[PDB]
């Protein structure tokens, strides 16, 4: 993080579409640093659906610039979130704010 | 000529890991020179014991993962690197680890020892986090002083280690900060009698009554060059 | 309004400190800034050129 | 810059100092004064000089 | 040692300096003379110009 | 192999040989000059802060 | 390795002068150039004992305002270039000597009085010079034991003591190698000595000061 900003942070690192971003609201079922998983709310559910949003995240990788993109959770098991929380961070992230 | 000589008259260990100490009394100047050269002296040399490879079970660099862990293996090596031991009279060590079922790793899951005492049991290694997950690995700890950073280690080596080690970096050196300061005090109904007071903050393993007579030695030592000149 | 964040910590106000110099222990004559600065490392790293 | 940032520092003259006024054989005695923090290097001073 | 303006103080064109500093140099590694001035294992490169310093060097020689 | 000896003899080689060092793009003359090298652990070419 | 740090030898006594030395060391462990090369000069500059010119009693001056004639300079840098004056005491803590000298001509600390208790370790110290058919002065010049460098912070003229015999003491650190590293420091001290004491000995001197500390500590 850094310690001084301008709350531009919140977004960039959101919008830029590297934090993967919990696309229903629910409850962290397991998580490993691989693999996210949450277990959806009947709220937002659809409803033949199992229920359950997986996010395999991407780990060590090359950028187009050979920099390293290994994203890495910042949820705890059993932590709800809700939609559009951070469920992990990007590179150069940390709590979804920006931080180079 | 009337030079006083100092004793270290006082000791505070004000907590687990911070300490003060007092040398008492210094004529005119030597509070700051031993004041300043004990600083450098303690940053520099006290020797130390650093965790120095890592082998995980099922693990095979540095940048894998593991199933049911909540961090990368390579956050589990910036996490041992900061795990701090006392050895009794070795140069190393292997320390073996096991866990299974949710919850926190931390050091107090170590294989005790009599002759390793670990200066803080709470300190995590990771998140199991799948009722079925286990992480079991060989921690190899060695005695030494300074820093010495991995790859100049396995160029220092020469045989190639095997695949599923890992490196990492040894950080010997246990004092943090060390701090000095100087202050008149009340003997032989006399001034400009420096009480010499040292505090410093440690990684938990040794206590001043060595350290200080340990660096003032080092110091000791190397002076005789000078006087066998 | 840093003054008074600076206040709020039990932190000296005018932002500077007094410094001594660690290869010697003298201090430095007049205090200086010290704080935290947020740095980047940039992608032109030595080993990628030399 | 920093070179002659530094030799201005040293050579100024500041009318109150530590030390200020004395009378000296020369300059290597001005520099065990200086070092040993008996006069401040900006001091006014006379000096023998060759 | 460096500065080469005594050696240049004798041989008074400069050019000539590293044309005369040359000829020797190679009088020495490849001609295999050995100089007239007390050689530290310098270069050749060094021991022709510490040569000029003696004054016994100019391109009569 | 980068053995034992080689530095001892390196830092005989270079005892005296001056290498050239020049910036781009080299306006003028003082532009490219020559140094006594002397070696270095690291990895950056460093420079007088004069010059 | 755990505890057998490397240890320098003198690489050279590099002697310029008798006056002035050189001393340098190498290896010294990363840093450590500093920590003793600063460490020494601190002793060194400050903390040495010896003997030198305290107070002055010229005949008749209640103050070296008073510039009296037949002396070509003034009282003002008599009493200076009398601080200049090198001195060696036996075993006493205040001793005064006495000098006169008469005739045109320069005066030298050899016209002292020479107790041979006390060594003028410079003689050839020009003292003054004098300016007229009739020109002789006679004065009394205390010599005193002590330490360091005491500042005229304390018909007597009161002097600074020069009781270090040190005139400077500098030192450098720079690089030094082995076959595999270049990490460590040299250290080149430099000083310059009243004559008092040759150097390659004062500092043998002074690392006894510093040493006579640790032995409290030392295992």
């Amino acid at each position: 993080k850094p310690l001084v900003g301008t709350g531009m942070e919140r977004a960039v690192a959101v919008d830029s579409g590297v934090t993967a971003v919990a696309k229903r609201g629910g409850v962290v079922q397991y998580v490993d640093a691989s693999r996210i998983v949450i277990k959806v709310n009947e709220d937002e559910m659809y409803p033949g659906e199992a229920g359950i949003d997986i996010y395999n995240l991407t780990k060590y990788t090359r950028s187009n610039q050979n920099t390293c993109i290994n994203q890495m959770p910042c949820v705890s098991l059993g932590e709800p979130v809700e939609r559009g929380d951070v469920l992990a961070d990007g590179p150069s992230t940390d709590l979804g704010e920006l931080a180079l | 000529t009337e030079f006083l000589k100092p004793r270290l008259v006082d000791i505070e260990q004000v907590s687990s890991t911070h300490a003060k100490v007092t040398l008492e009394p210094l004529e005119r100047g030597f509070g700051h020179t031993l004041g300043n050269a004990l600083r450098r002296i303690l940053l520099s040399s006290m020797p130390g014991c650093a965790v120095t490879e890592v082998e995980i079970d099922g693990v095979l660099h540095e940048y894998s993962t593991k199933e049911g862990v909540q961090e990368d293996i390579l956050e589990i090596l910036l996490n041992l690197k900061g795990l701090a031991v006392r050895v009794q009279g070795k140069d190393e060590v292997i320390l073996t680890l096991n866990k299974s079922g949710i919850g926190p790793v931390t050091a107090a899951d170590i294989t005790h020892d009599g002759d390793v005492e670990i200066v803080k049991p709470q300190h995590v290694i990771c998140h199991l986090t799948d009722e079925n997950a286990s992480i079991s690995m060989r921690i190899k700890v060695q005695r030494g002083r300074g820093y010495v950073p991995a790859s100049t280690r396995i160029h220092s080596e020469e045989d190639e280690r095997p695949i599923g080690r890992l490196l990492v970096d040894a950080c010997y050196s246990p004092v943090e900060r060390i701090a000095y300061n100087v202050e008149a005090a009340r003997v032989e109904q006399r001034t400009d009698l420096d009480k010499l007071v040292i505090e410093m903050e440690t990684n938990g393993t040794i206590d001043p009554e060595e350290a200080i007579r340990r660096a003032a030695t080092i110091l000791a030592e190397q002076l005789e060059a000078f006087v066998d000149l | 309004e840093i003054k008074e964040l600076l206040k709020l910590g039990d932190l000296p106000t005018s932002g500077q400190i007094r410094l001594y110099d660690g290869r010697t222990g003298e201090q430095f004559e007049r205090p200086v800034t010290v704080g935290y600065m947020y740095m980047l490392k940039l992608n032109h790293l030595v080993d990628d050129k030399m | 810059q920093d070179v002659v940032l530094g030799l201005y520092y040293m050579t100024r003259d500041c009318v109150n100092a530590k030390g200020e006024g004395m009378v000296l054989t020369g300059p290597k005695e001005a520099e065990r004064l200086y070092r040993s923090g008996l006069a401040s290097l900006h001091a006014r001073v006379k000096v023998r000089i060759t | 040692r460096v500065t080469v303006q005594d050696a240049v103080e004798k041989i008074g064109n400069r050019f000539d300096l590293v044309l005369v500093a040359a000829r020797r140099a190679r009088q020495m590694q490849v001609g295999g003379k050995d100089p007239l001035v007390p050689e530290e294992n310098d270069k050749t490169t060094v021991i022709a110009l510490r040569e000029i310093e003696e004054g016994l060097i100019n391109n009569q020689i | 192999r980068e053995e034992a000896v080689v530095w001892d003899i390196l830092d005989e080689v270079i005892r005296e040989h001056p290498v050239l060092l020049n910036r781009a793009p080299t306006l003028h003359r003082l532009g490219i000059q020559a140094f006594e090298p002397v070696l270095i652990e690291g990895k950056a070419i460093q420079l007088h802060p004069l010059v």
